[PDB]
């Protein structure tokens, strides 16, 4: 009837249980850049060269 | 009727098992599905430590005079909840799961 009693409290709610445990944002808004790495370009010419 | 509380105690939701122990350190009574005299033997040198242990421990190295320990509740991974509790010479160890474990536990029946 002691112990009866404990189980009772224990059993009202988990309250360890973590709401959205492990699973990871999962779809999330990536934004379309374009990084420049590096210009290539003449040196001293005769006019410009397209 | 000292029969009727084991089926009294399977009968409450969450518990699997429970073992009982005297003074000394033998089982009493435990469940059919914790193994029988072998864990039982196991789980009472364990706990009558433990209690022993926290029940000197209470009262000298906390400097609390008359503060003797009624219950203790290891929750563990998985769902495991080990209660120790004591009414007068003899103790007992019950172990319930929570919905989770439960609902695991009847589908494994089903």
């Amino acid at each position: 009837e002691g112990v009866e009693k404990c189980i009772y409290q224990n059993n009202q709610i988990d309250l360890l249980e973590e709401y959205f445990e492990g699973e990871t944002s999962e779809h999330v808004v990536e934004n379309l850049s374009s990084k420049t790495l590096m210009l290539f370009k003449d040196e001293k010419e005769i006019c410009k060269r397209s | 009727n000292a029969d009727d509380q084991l089926k009294q105690l399977s009968a409450l939701e969450g518990a699997n098992g429970y073992v009982i122990f005297n003074e000394s350190g033998i089982p009493l009574k435990r469940h059919e599905k914790s193994i029988s005299h072998e864990k039982a033997v196991h789980i009472a040198a364990l706990v009558s430590d433990l209690w022993n242990v926290s029940k000197k421990v209470i009262q000298r190295d906390l400097k609390t005079p008359e503060n003797d320990i009624e219950v203790i509740r290891l929750r563990t991974k998985h769902s495991y909840e080990y209660i120790i509790t004591q009414s007068g010479d003899f103790t007992m160890l019950a172990i319930q799961l929570c919905g989770k474990a439960i609902e695991e536990a009847k589908k494994a029946a089903a």
